[PDB]
């Protein structure tokens, strides 16, 4: 995230760390959302490498004992199936987790609120972009938890020539684009968390930035609308 | 794609 303020320990508690195994050690690589005790949703494109993955729960420090981690190995990992590498911009950005153990639930560590099925959010809306990703274009991932406050961009806009013109579905949020605030390599599959009726729920799923640079004007941060999966979410859940 |  750069732009980003370091988040409260307790104010996005279905916020994981996706990390693979490095030598002897594991590496931060994606955000992901608690949805279930032991499923996380995330960016498809966070899986394509053929790589060992864990899940962190309640974590807010990579570089740090927090006190509160729980650790989990990632059972099974259901791809969307409409996802090709080749195309981010096609969408389906998105895939399932089932991991090998139900994690315990407290401050730290709580299932993330999805939207109703089809919801989409008014031009503006205020929203929160979390994760640990690079904290400047080319720069280096967060050690704790940041967060960046970026308003909605409706799909009008969005799809508009000086912004992101045909690369953007109707399928994802737009975020951002102030120039200053965005996601960042490292906070993809992470939660796009937006205010709705006084509750935040999480709206997207961070997908992609411009090739050019994390925080550009006029390119916002792209999330895949969570609101457009909830069927294919249930299913998987059922189905496994 | 952002990821990492
Ligand atoms: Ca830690």
């Amino acid at each position: 995230v750069v732009g980003g303020t370091e988040a409260q320990r307790n104010s996005w508690p279905s916020q994981i760390s996706l990390q693979y195994r490095s030598g002897s050690s594991w590496a931060h690589t994606c955000g992901g959302t608690l949805i279930r005790q032991n499923w996380v949703m995330t960016a498809a494109h966070c899986v394509d490498r053929e790589l060992t993955f864990r899940v962190v729960v309640g974590e807010h420090n990579l570089n740090q004992n927090n006190g509160t981690e729980q650790y989990v190995g990632v059972q099974k990992i259901v791809v969307h199936p409409y996802w090709n590498t080749d195309d981010v911009a096609a969408g389906y950005d998105i895939a399932l987790l089932r991991l090998a153990q139900s994690v315990t639930l407290n401050s730290y560590v709580q299932l993330g609120v999805l939207p109703r099925a089809g919801t989409i959010l008014a031009n503006n809306s205020p929203c929160y972009i979390t994760g640990w990703g690079l904290t400047r274009t080319n720069g280096q991932l967060a050690q704790t938890l940041q967060q960046a406050y970026l308003p909605t961009v409706d799909y009008a806009i969005c799809s508009s020539s000086s912004y992101w013109g045909s690369t953007v579905k109707n399928s994802m949020v737009c975020a951002g684009g102030d120039g200053v605030r965005s996601g960042c390599q490292g906070d993809s599959g992470g939660p796009l968390h937006c205010l709705v009726n006084g509750q935040y729920a999480v709206h997207g799923v961070t997908s992609f930035v411009s090739r050019l640079g994390c925080n550009v004007t006029r390119k916002p941060t792209v999330f895949t609308r969570v609101s457009a999966y909830i069927s294919w979410i249930n299913n998987v859940i059922a189905s496994n | 794609p952002i990821d990492f």
